[PDB]
């Protein structure tokens, strides 16, 4: 019984330092959390699932958190998914690096 | 000043960031093809000049006319292009040519061009099989066209083809145009 | 349909899968009403040249008529699945086994 | 919103076209330049070669603007300069109205010497009318159109006509097929012609006054060709018609166009109307009514004056919504409007869901209040041929709510130069202005704050400014007040709600001196809304009575107390009688007369005002009921003071 | 086979129907651009839902 | 299909060479008239290809945008409503005759 | 067996003035659907004509949802059934609305 | 207004002054193309301002642009 697929993901008001994500609300009850990655590593071009690992920013119950420290010219590729109580965790997206 | 001739009006643009400053244009809304449209007649019959040679932009200083006048042939062929509207140099074709198609497919063949200038659009040829001729898709073949024979004009060719046909003009003859000038004012201080 | 401007919710819960299950079996009875099984049995075609082997298979039936009917041609006898031979099931997880693979562990909701 | 999906946008020029502020362009420029291409080799300077960037930089501001503009005045939503807004809404079925001309119904009481039966009264009979402001001068009438009349018992006739303003011209032309037939004169309203070829008729297309189902070719059309000159034009038809279009000329025709001059909008003021007639035995007896219809009535409307650039554009893109015909409550509103309008400064139509059919329409004329008749059913027809078969348009006409000020603007007599009267007038318009642009439309409120910024805004010697305020709305039938109806929509600001003046009749007879007697008319009354109460409750009284004339009975006892129902001034005895509700928190008044059973022949002449004051400063509307505030035509509520200040 | 709706104006032909449109273009040519609609269906719906 | 640029045609109305003899005259003039007519934003295409643009489902068109129909679905696909509101405005004659 | 006779065509391309007065007469023509009375008997004598003739198409208030339509042959007095039936449709497609003809 | 817009343009190159390679050639040459440029735009805009209007707007596919839209496709 996958959870609802998150829509509509964008970035709003990204810094060196702090970049914040937003997507609608999807749901009352349910709940968010969020992977960061870095992409280019020291100035390559590297593949997926070869690369990216991912960081787990933790979970939040209201859409767009606010996401912090992502030292400047590096991170990007923000992505979410939404999960809940008794339903299976939805699939992964990925906004615009 | 055969163009101009009335105001620069006001150009308020307040449809677009409103309280924008009003700037002082040169005049160009009056729907002057119209005045030339209407005062022409009776000097009709200004023959085909045939052009002939790749005369830039202006020969209103050479032929017809000669204040540099840069119109009047404009006028003539109702041109919605200043710049592609006359005919260009041959080369200048050929050059409009690559960035025409610079994007995609490269050079290409439009049309094969029979005999007596039918022209076919997207008929391909297979050598060392039937001589007939097929269309670019339903590559089972089975749907033939044009069981004839003709010859493809590429790309260049078309648009040297294409540009070239566009050399005929009218020209108000030399004797009219001051005659005719001396009208065309007419019909312009009459509506206001 | 899409994305329309009224989105709504429905689980379909579990309980409608097998009270649906239920109904199946609550009339297998006897009578003009309750609609007994039947199982059946084969072919006597070798079915091909390769027959006897690991690899290869037989070919996918089709639900039309014309799958249909050559059963009938090819089949012999069927036996009868009575009401008390059908039976409802469960994976059967047991603790302590030492042949399937997690001795004891059995997370959250499962079955022993 | 919640979806992000939903953002999308308004009406966006995109950031292609937009264009420079200049500096912005030096940078792109720069960038473009100096970067990505050359890295200069350039020969001209160090400063040169950087100079000479921004002398091809004025090249492109300039060329993007001459060159840019096109795409602004190309769209319409987007466009300025008029030229090419109304250029661009013929194609939409349109054109704006260049002018209108002042029309009125009189009836001539006339008779002939002859005593012929079946009197015409031909097209022009040149009339001429004074428009008063005071006196001097005339305009000019003409009628335009045919009627008759009948010659019934005494030998008199009653060739009721209707008339615009201008006088009339005539210019035939032989056509060329190569010469845009036009007319260049500054005039002519489209909604008024004619245009015969050599034979008659020539209905044209873009308006009609029947429609002649069927009828195929002889249109015409009428469009602008910009300057301001009308453009003329035939089809491309054939009629060797061939299969459809316009019958057009034969290469050479007499075309005799007949338009009207329309001397302008100044000429509002109707008023007294003279024969000026010559033709033949027809006496001209005068006895001219220019009213004579209805109630109230401000002499004669239209007058025109061209379209404003805001006006067209909305009513521009709207009628492609329809197509020359009229299913929609919002088509009426496009249709009423300036095909029909100058005559109705908004509209609102709606229908009612009790009575099926009907589609009622509210009208305000901008000569204010009621369109009398005549200007009623002109509206009728006009609609009638492009609505929706079945249904009937009628003209409710909305409910009004005025507001009484009595302000005071408090100037200074040091700055002034025309002192009293010219600023007595000149803050008039400026408080009409107001209306007219923000709460002359429907569902729109008024701030009494706003209006005393146009009140100060009125020369400069007016200094500071204040009203106190009345929400006066008045009564049609009265001795009733219909079902659930009579609602202001504001709180009421209980201890208000008073009364008019009213009268009374009978009373015996009580002779008076001098001539024989009298029916005793004097001894009026007039009602009042009283208390709140524990929700709403709060009564209302009829008014101040003596003794005598009423049915008492068990069911009346007339009374309220010494309490608040306060008093009337006169003799008048007290003993209000309890008539209607009247519940304060969701708005309504109720009277019904009937409950304490009187005659309305003891009442004289109907159509009462009541005029609560509010409560809250902002009064509010909605159901359709304006609050437009017209003074040319009832003085009777304004009252300002110009207490002055001498420093 | 789709039916040539060139000319019967729209709204008679509702959504997912067969209809396509041409036009002219600004050089001269034909355009045989189709409508916008879709017969995608949901998984737990069934429906056809043009 | 990329419509003509406007460099190579008045690129032989300069006067060649003559009058500047650094290359960085006609290098530098060759750019410029990039920035007037070779592109999607600049004046000469954006001119040239108007009326071109005003068929709304063309690319780069607008127009639709201010239409009274793009501003009021409530489409929850973002693109959706820009391919049907683009369209509709294309053929608009047809809803609006049979309202 | 046709009167004088010659293998037929259609035209060429049209002209261009007469493509201007073409949308002029969009505009002042509803197409698909009858909003008037006079509208109804536009399309019905359009079609039908070559056999019905003189129709004509009336709205009565107090009846709202109707406008009945009054139509008579060609040929003989009253519509024969699977014609006025046939008339009845053709409008079902048009129409408009509540108020359905008659 | 050909000579009228480079003798402008001529006198803003004297307005930084000395121009160095400006006095011949070398820049009104590259400014020639300003002031052939600024004129065709001064027209082709007007040229190109009056299309969508229909009884305006003359030769063809411009018509017929505007025709089938609000209109109807014409007879090919």
């Amino acid at each position: 019984v996958k959870a609802p697929s998150v829509t509509s993901l964008r970035i709003s008001k990204l810094s060196a330092n702090q970049v914040q994500v937003r997507w609608d609300d999807v749901g009352a009850n349910f709940y968010y959390f969020v992977e960061i990655a870095e992409t280019k590593t020291n100035s390559g071009e590297n593949l997926p699932s070869n690369q990216y690992r991912w960081i787990n920013l933790g979970y939040t119950a209201n859409n767009s958190f606010f996401f912090d420290d992502a030292d400047p010219l590096t991170t990007y590729i923000i992505r979410v998914a939404t999960a809940a109580q008794d339903f299976e965790q939805s699939d992964w997206i990925y906004t615009e690096e | 000043m055969l163009f101009t001739f009335f105001d620069p009006i006001e150009y308020a643009a307040k449809t677009v960031n409103k309280n924008a400053p009003t700037i002082p244009m040169t005049d160009i809304f009056r729907n002057y093809k119209d005045y030339f449209k209407r005062a022409l007649a009776g000097y009709r019959l200004r023959t085909y000049y045939i052009k002939g040679s790749p005369r830039p932009e202006e020969l209103a200083n050479a032929i017809y006319g000669n204040p540099q006048l840069y119109w009047v042939l404009l006028m003539c062929n109702d041109n919605y292009d200043p710049y592609y509207g006359w005919i260009t140099s041959q080369e200048a074709a050929y050059q409009a040519s690559i960035q025409k198609y610079k994007n995609v497919g490269g050079d290409q063949i439009v049309y094969h061009v029979n005999e007596n200038g039918e022209k076919f659009y997207n008929l391909i040829s297979y050598d060392d099989n039937p001589y007939v001729w097929y269309d670019k898709g339903d590559k089972a073949r089975k749907y033939p066209q044009y069981e004839g024979a003709l010859a493809a004009v590429d790309t260049y060719e078309a648009a040297v083809l294409e540009n070239e046909k566009l050399r005929q003009i009218k020209i108000i003859a030399k004797s009219d145009i001051n005659s005719f000038m001396n009208d065309l004012i007419r019909i312009m201080e009459k509506s206001y | 349909m899409n994305d329309s401007s009224v989105i709504y919710r429905a689980i379909v819960t579990s309980k409608f899968r097998t009270e649906k299950m239920l109904n199946f079996y609550n009339s297998i009875g006897s009578g003009p009403d309750k609609n007994t099984i039947f199982i059946t049995f084969g072919r006597s075609e070798p079915w091909s040249s390769n027959e006897n082997e690991v690899g290869f298979a037989p070919p996918y039936p089709t639900d039309s008529v014309l799958g249909v009917t050559d059963m009938w041609t090819h089949m012999m006898g069927t036996v009868k699945v009575l009401p008390s031979m059908l039976d409802a099931v469960i994976p059967r997880r047991d603790w302590g086994d030492t042949r399937y693979p997690d001795p004891y562990t059995f997370r959250i909701n499962d079955i022993v | 919103p919640v979806n992000y999906q939903l953002t999308r946008t308004a009406n966006a020029i995109p950031e292609i076209f937009v264009g420079g502020t200049f500096a912005e362009i030096k940078q792109n420029l720069i960038e473009w330049l100096n970067g990505q291409n050359e890295f200069l080799d350039y020969d001209f300077e160090g400063s040169r070669l950087n100079v000479l960037c921004d002398l091809l930089a004025y090249n492109t501001l300039y060329i993007q603007q001459f060159g840019n503009a096109a795409v602004y005045e190309s769209f319409m939503r987007t466009a300025n300069l008029r030229s090419s807004v109304v250029q661009a809404a013929q194609d939409n079925g349109y054109l704006p109205t260049s002018k209108s001309a002042a029309q009125t119904e009189i009836m001539l009481t006339c008779t002939d010497a002859l005593n012929r039966n079946y009197i015409t009264i031909p097209r022009g009979t040149r009339f001429l009318a004074y428009a008063k402001d005071t006196s001097v001068n005339p305009y000019n009438f003409v009628s335009r159109e045919d009627v008759i009349a009948i010659r019934d018992k005494n030998n008199q006739y009653f060739p009721r006509l209707k008339l615009a303003q201008g006088r009339i011209v005539r210019t035939e032309i032989i056509y060329d097929k190569l010469t845009p037939i036009i007319i260049y004169d500054k005039n002519i309203d489209r909604n008024q012609v004619k245009l015969y070829v050599d034979g008659a008729e020539w209905i044209n297309w873009t308006r009609k006054s029947m429609v002649h189902a069927g009828s195929t070719s002889t249109i015409y059309y009428m469009r602008e060709t910009i300057d301001g000159n009308t453009e003329f034009y035939f089809g491309e038809g054939e009629i060797s018609a061939n299969y459809i279009g316009g019958l057009k000329p034969t290469q050479n025709s007499t075309i005799v166009i007949e338009y009207i001059s329309t001397n302008g909008a100044d000429a509002n003021g109707a008023v007294g109307f003279s024969y000026a007639d010559t033709l033949t035995n027809i006496t001209v007896i005068n006895i001219n009514e220019n009213p004579n219809d209805d109630p109230d009535f401000v002499g004669a409307d239209g007058g025109g004056d061209p379209e404003d650039i805001e006006r067209i554009r909305e009513l521009g893109t709207i009628k492609r919504e329809t197509q020359q015909r009229c299913v929609t409550a919002t088509d009426y509103d496009t249709f009423v409007s300036e095909r029909f309008g100058s005559i109705i400064q908004a509209v609102q139509t709606f229908t009612d869901s009790t009575k099926p059919g009907y589609a009622f329409i509210a009208a305000k004329p901008k000569s204010g209040l009621y369109l009398t008749t005549v200007q009623r059913e002109d509206i009728k027809n006009y609609l009638k041929d492009y609505n929706l078969a079945p249904i009937t348009p009628s003209i409710i006409s909305p409910n009004y709510l005025f507001i009484k000020t009595n302000l005071k603007v408090t100037y200074a007599l040091n700055k002034l130069q025309e002192s009293e009267q010219w600023l007595e007038g000149q803050i008039i318009d400026k408080i009409d202005r107001y209306y007219t642009e923000d709460v002359e439309i429907f569902n729109s409120s008024f701030a009494k704050s706003k209006m005393l910024t146009y009140v100060d805004d009125a020369d400069h010697s007016v200094i500071g400014s204040s009203a106190t305020i009345q929400m006066v709305r008045e009564v049609q039938n009265f001795y009733k007040t219909p079902e659930a109806g009579i609602k202001y929509n504001n709180q009421i600001k209980d201890r208000s709600m008073e009364s008019n003046t009213f009268s009374f009749n009978s009373g015996r007879k009580v002779v008076n001196p001098d001539t024989g007697l009298e029916e005793d008319v004097l001894y009026d009354v007039r009602i009042v809304s009283t208390d709140r109460d524990s929700k709403g409750i709060g009564k209302v009284i009829i008014g101040p009575f003596a003794s005598g004339d009423v049915t008492e009975n068990e069911n009346i006892q007339p009374y309220t107390g010494n309490d608040f129902n306060k008093l009337a001034n006169s003799d008048g005895r007290d003993k209000y009688y309890v008539i209607g509700e009247i519940n304060y928190p969701a708005d309504v008044i109720y009277w019904n007369i009937a409950k304490i059973n009187l005659t309305s022949e003891k009442f004289e002449v109907q159509t009462i005002e009541l005029y609560s004051d509010p409560t809250d400063d902002v009064i509010f509307t909605r159901d359709g009921s304006l609050i437009v505030f017209e003074n040319d035509l009832r003085p009777q509520y304004l009252t300002i003071d110009l207490e002055p200040i001498s420093q | 086979e789709w039916i040539n709706w060139t000319r019967k104006s729209m709204v008679h032909a509702g959504s997912t129907s067969t209809i396509y449109y041409m036009r002219e273009t600004i050089d001269g040519n034909t355009e045989f651009y189709f409508g916008e609609g879709e017969i995608s269906v949901n998984a737990s719906e069934g429906a056809l839902t043009a | 299909l990329a419509d003509p640029d406007l460099r190579p045609l008045i690129g032989t109305m300069m006067p060649d060479s003559y009058l500047l003899q650094d290359s960085n005259f006609e290098a530098f003039c060759e750019a410029y008239i990039q920035y007037l007519s070779d592109g999607y934003g600049t004046q000469y295409n954006n001119l040239r290809n108007l009326i071109r643009n005003q068929y709304p489902r063309e690319e780069h068109a607008w127009e639709y945008l201010w239409s009274e129909i793009y501003k009021r679905n409530i489409y929850l696909n973002a693109d959706k409503r820009d391919a049907v509101a683009r369209f509709f405005e294309s053929r608009s004659y047809d809803f609006y005759s049979t309202k």
